[PDB]
RNA sequence: AGGACCGAACCGACUAAUGUCGAAAAAUUAGCGGAUGACUUGUGGCUGGGGGUGAAAGGCCAAUCAAACCGGGAGAUAGCU
RNA sequence: GCUCGCCGGAAGACCAAGGGUUCCUGUCCAACGUUAAUCGGGGCAGGGUGAGUCGACCCCUAAGGCGAGGCCGAAAGGCGUAGUCGAUGGGAAACAGGUUAAUAUUCCUGUACUUGGUGUUACUGCGAAGGGGGGACGGAGAAGGCUAUGUUGGCCGGGCGACGGUUGUCCCGGUUUAAGCGUGUAGGCUGGUUUUCCAGGCAAAUCCGGAAAAUCAAGGCUGAGGCGUGAUGACGAGGCACUACGGUGCUGAAGCAACAAAUGCCCUGCUUCCAGGAAAAGCCUCUAAGCAUCAGGUAACAUCAAAUCGUACCCCAAACCGACACAGGUGGUCAGGUAGAGAAUACCAAGGCGCUUGAGAGAACUCGGGUGAAGGAACUAGGCAAAAUGGUGCCGUAACUUCGGGAGAAGGCACGCUGAUAUGUAGGUGAGGUCCCUCGCGGAUGGAGCUGAAAUCAGUCGAAGAUACCAGCUGGCUGCAACUGUUUAUUAAAAACACAGCACUGUGCAAACACGAAAGUGGACGUAUACGGUGUGACGCCUGCCCGGUGCCGGGAGGUUAAU
């Protein structure tokens, strides 16, 4: 494709 | 007339208006009329080169007669007249010969005065002619500069200025500034002060009384990031800077004001 | 959702026109890239 | 006085339809593929010099070239004019 | 009269649910705010990258913004994987 | 085809933008269409877009662009004058009916209109890159007059009914008609006319502006709508015949009135307010040079011309922007009935659709809803969600307050239908008639007809009458922010930002300041009652002490100190 969707956050590990 | 307006509404309520029944309330006079587009602040280039400029009220541009050289042809007052352009009223004046000009409206003109200019000319409140005919203490308006220029200080409501001293090609002025200064004795005044003295009364409610006269908000330093202002950035309202320009100029006190060619006729600045 | 493109032919042509990009020596430099390239379509003309 | 030159180039061809049937048929208007340039005015002259009949006016349109797909290229059929012209009372000749 | 009030269009986007390989790369449904104004909208125009514009969030500037995009320097450099 | 359901301030109709043949016809069903497809916005072929009046083009200008020279700049180039472009604005003119499978204000029928050219005739001062007028302009509000439109009645045609009744104050349908031309109205504006003179309109001016005198008092300008004509025409419910049974042809009655009524028109009006509201041309007028026989102008009549380009189709959409036949987005115009304040809402009309997988079953669970014993916030971080309140009229309404508010505070009562008051009232409209006239679209009286709330009294039905849809929960204490507003497009709408107000400070105009190697531009065609910067942030009461540090302002004697 050429249109890559951002990875939906990562739990925060804080 | 200073009215304060009824607290029916907020925005409403600390208004305070100035309203003047003596007001042309009709159209202006159409000949002297032309067009006087925005700016928005923008200049030449398109960029914003004074802030906190846009909108407001759309207003046609009065040709008012500042130079005042129509000399010996009396003239006689017959509108006073709301002008856009001015925190001053104007007044539609009819000459002799047929002719309506624009001026600035002396304190107590009102319709059915006579006024004319040139050197012989009486001292009556809105006459115009040399400072070197008006005597010496008199109170005047629509300064020229410069012989023929035509009429740059004490032009705004309430303004005028005194003729104070008198020294051969040259007369000083006290300035509504208070700043003593030395203009050519040839250069025109109008006698006595511009009208409209309450004009500094008006109060204005509300923001959008503001934004109608064509003022945008005003974002304070503070209020911004770093990349912003020379102020601005903190975590909650820290200053801790000394007060400057967005440009990083110290304000709070620091003359800016570097001509070296005008200096020879500046008496003594104001205080 | 209003969306990026919301077109306009006035507003194309005088934006990336022929006439548009002859008025520049810049935009004659991209004439000449395009004509270099063996471009079909040299501006958004048709 | 527009040149016999021109006026032989007007004129391309008759337009043959059910439309131009009925025109002809029912309202004295033949219709004709004319050139692309073809004014009014020349059509008129081409009309009345050529077919010798007598023309009470000229309407004209174009006609915008269909875009076929033959095989697997696009191509597109060329714009051409078209005319319908009326002639007065007569007939065609 | 009014940056007046209630309330459609219109402009928004406070709550909840759904949806989360969606009908949709920001929505829908039910409610919600403004609704003669510092309003909203069409058309055209102008301001441009350390620049613009910003009722100021580092917001926005073509789904990209603590320095846009495209091309080039360029096979930057990478004691790192 | 018959039913059913859905939208109907749209899910209907017409456009602009954008698209570009998707339009119509025939044919085909591979692929495409989330299934099948005989169908299609799919494939293939053919057809289809007709303009003096619509739009573009054109004339004119806005913002802005470009910009001869010019000014500036290493070059590139920047700015800009004359000028020339640039609409989203100003500028001539066409309507109704009919017709195609597909276009129509373009074709046809009928009836118009506009601007030019060329002639003829007649009478004459014409003449501009110039002057003047005009074009030409805001917001809000109110009213009157209207119309679109609707309702009812009358009229005309048809009906007399599948289950009781229905020859009647019964049912169904129709009852249309434009521009143009004439009239000049409701209404708005304005005093006219003549003479003389003038330092103003860059020169002139007979025009405009100004002054004086006389004279008459009316004239002039604008103006919806109505009326007449257009129009013994068109259309027209239905009826009559034939089949391609889709439609084609023929004929054709009545075609009136009253009432209601716009957000449309008069109206770019009027009133009022402040925030004080394009330009230029077309247009009218005046003259200059110039030509005055000519040219030119004016007026009739005639003739000629009005080119070119667009026009199909979608256009809240499957055709545009979203990769999709995608629950998104997309400017304008039209907008009927019953109820309603309403463009809300419900049900309908015209019109258009049933959303391109269905068929079953009737588990959990999920989603979207309905109801719920007793309890009633015990839930939970939190009444989140839900439930509840909800209309109109009237009564009544506290603290506090900046005297406006708070407040729709809070609470409470009435509400349907029928009859009477009153065979429909108060009110509105308004015919005939009868006068009056300075006679017409006139005035006064007059009230037929039409329309018509609201209330009271009496009765009456239901559990319930604001019965559906629709449609505030309310109160008490408190922090913050005065308030309306703005913001992290896409997890933060806030106490953040802004704000009016306040203060300090700079700035004397070639202003400070800002953008710019500069020219220049903004500030500002402003001038200290102005402008910029900064902080604070309505209002009320106020804002205390410290100048040691850093900054800034002033001084400049002395010390130190650059190039030279
Ligand atoms: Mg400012
Ligand atoms: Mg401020
Ligand atoms: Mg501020
Ligand atoms: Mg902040
Ligand atoms: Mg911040
Ligand atoms: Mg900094
Ligand atoms: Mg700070
Ligand atoms: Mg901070
Ligand atoms: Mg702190
Ligand atoms: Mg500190
Ligand atoms: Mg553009
Ligand atoms: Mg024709
Ligand atoms: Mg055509
Ligand atoms: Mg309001
Ligand atoms: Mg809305
Ligand atoms: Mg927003
Ligand atoms: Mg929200
Ligand atoms: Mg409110
Ligand atoms: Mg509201
Ligand atoms: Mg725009
Ligand atoms: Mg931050
Ligand atoms: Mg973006
Ligand atoms: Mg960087
Ligand atoms: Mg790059
Ligand atoms: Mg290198
Ligand atoms: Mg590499
Ligand atoms: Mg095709
Ligand atoms: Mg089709
Ligand atoms: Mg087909
Ligand atoms: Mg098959
Ligand atoms: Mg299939
Ligand atoms: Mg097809
Ligand atoms: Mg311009
Ligand atoms: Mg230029
Ligand atoms: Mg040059
Ligand atoms: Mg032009
Ligand atoms: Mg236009
Ligand atoms: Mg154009
Ligand atoms: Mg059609
Ligand atoms: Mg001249
Ligand atoms: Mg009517
Ligand atoms: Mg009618
Ligand atoms: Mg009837
Ligand atoms: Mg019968
Ligand atoms: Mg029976
Ligand atoms: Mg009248
Ligand atoms: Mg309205
Ligand atoms: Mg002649
Ligand atoms: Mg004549
Ligand atoms: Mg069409
Ligand atoms: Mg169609
Ligand atoms: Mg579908
Ligand atoms: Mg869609
Ligand atoms: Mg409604
Ligand atoms: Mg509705
Ligand atoms: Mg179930
Ligand atoms: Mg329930
Ligand atoms: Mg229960
Ligand atoms: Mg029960
Ligand atoms: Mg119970
Ligand atoms: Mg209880
Ligand atoms: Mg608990
Ligand atoms: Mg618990
Ligand atoms: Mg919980
Ligand atoms: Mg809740
Ligand atoms: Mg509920
Ligand atoms: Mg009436
Ligand atoms: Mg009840
Ligand atoms: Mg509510
Ligand atoms: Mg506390
Ligand atoms: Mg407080
Ligand atoms: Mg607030
Ligand atoms: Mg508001
Ligand atoms: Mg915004
Ligand atoms: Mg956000
Ligand atoms: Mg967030
Ligand atoms: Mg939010
Ligand atoms: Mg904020
Ligand atoms: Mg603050
Ligand atoms: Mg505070
Ligand atoms: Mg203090
Ligand atoms: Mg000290
Ligand atoms: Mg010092
Ligand atoms: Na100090």
């Amino acid at each position: 494709p050429v249109y890559i969707p951002r990875p939906r956050p990562p739990h925060p590990r804080l | 007339a200073v009215v304060k307006c009824k607290p029916t509404s907020p925005g409403r309520r600390h208004v305070v208006k100035v309203v003047n029944p003596e007001l042309h309330k009709g159209k202006p006079f159409a000949p002297l009329l032309e067009k006087n587009s925005k700016s928005g602040g923008r200049n030449n280039n398109g960029r914003i080169t004074t802030r906190h400029i846009g909108g407001g009220h759309k207003q046609a541009y009065r040709i008012v007669d500042f130079k005042r050289n129509k000399d010996g042809i009396p003239a006689v007052v017959e509108r006073l007249e709301y002008d856009p352009n001015r925190s001053a009223n104007i007044a539609l004046v009819l000459y002799k010969d047929g002719e309506r000009r624009y001026i600035l409206a002396p304190k107590g003109l009102k319709a059915g005065d006579q006024i004319q200019s040139g050197v012989d000319a009486a001292i009556k409140p809105g006459n115009t002619l040399p400072m070197r005919n008006i005597p010496v203490g008199s109170t005047v308006h629509n300064v020229e500069m410069k012989p023929g220029k035509g009429g740059q200080l004490a032009r705004s409501a309430g303004t005028y200025v005194q003729i104070v001293a008198r020294d051969g090609a040259y007369v000083t002025l006290r300035l509504r500034s208070g700043e003593m200064r030395k203009v050519e004795a040839d250069c025109r005044a109008t006698l006595g002060e511009v009208g409209n003295a309450e004009h500094m009364l008006r109060v204005l409610g509300k923001a959008g009384a503001a934004r109608w006269r064509g003022v945008r908000p005003t974002v304070r330093g503070t209020a911004m990031n770093p990349v912003d202002h020379p102020h601005g950035g903190g975590e909650g309202r820290n200053f801790g800077k000394h007060p400057v320009t967005p440009w990083g100029v110290q304000t709070k006190g620091k003359k800016t004001r570097s001509n070296k060619r005008t200096d020879k006729f500046i008496v003594r600045r104001r205080s | 959702m209003k969306r990026t493109f919301q077109p306009s032919v006035l507003k194309r042509n005088r934006s990336h026109g022929f006439r548009a990009r002859m008025a520049t020596k810049n935009g004659r430099q991209v004439l000449a890239r395009r004509r270099a390239k063996g471009r079909a379509r040299l501006t958004v003309s048709k | 006085m527009i040149r016999e030159e021109r006026l032989l180039k007007v004129l391309r061809a008759p337009h043959v339809s059910e439309k131009a049937s009925t025109a002809m048929e029912k309202s004295n208007t033949i219709v004709l593929k004319v050139a692309k340039d073809a004014t009014k005015a020349e059509i008129k002259a081409a009309v009345q010099k050529l077919f010798e009949v007598e023309v009470e006016v000229v309407n004209t349109l174009v006609v915008k070239g269909k875009v076929k797909r033959h095989g697997q290229r696009i191509g597109r059929r060329s714009d051409w004019k078209k005319a319908y012209v009326t002639l007065k009372e007569g007939q065609n000749l």
